[PDB]
């Protein structure tokens, strides 16, 4: 339930990098893929398992 | 002073907007690196 992200799927560990503003990523079908965590700044991407 | 000023050089340039499609081209990383205009040429 990441700020209002609701789903299934496998947080695991990415190497992208974000810009200052830029927080959730996507992708061509506009379905969220990088989700930057709110509490501790990091990268998980979003793979459904 | 004021009757006869020495000022380094200096240039500020102003443009106009308008409404257009743009296409955009992101980079491997988060940076746009090519834009394209629609309006301005056939092959455009
Ligand atoms: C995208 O970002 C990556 C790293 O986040 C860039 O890769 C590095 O770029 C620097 C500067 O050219 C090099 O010194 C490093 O050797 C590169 N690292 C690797 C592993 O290759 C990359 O240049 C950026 N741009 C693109 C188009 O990928």
């Amino acid at each position: 339930n990441f700020n209002g992200l609701k789903g299934t799927g496998v947080l695991t560990e990415s190497n992208k990098k974000f810009l200052p503003f830029q927080q959730f990523g996507r992708d061509i079908a506009d379905t969220t893929d990088a989700v930057r965590d709110p509490q501790t700044l990091e990268i998980l991407d979003i793979t459904p398992c | 002073s004021s009757s006869g000023w020495t000022a380094g050089a200096a240039a500020y340039y102003v443009g106009y907007l308008q409404p257009r499609t743009f296409l955009l081209k992101y980079n491997e990383n988060g940076t746009i690196t090519d834009a394209v205009d629609c309006a301005l040429d056939p092959l455009s």
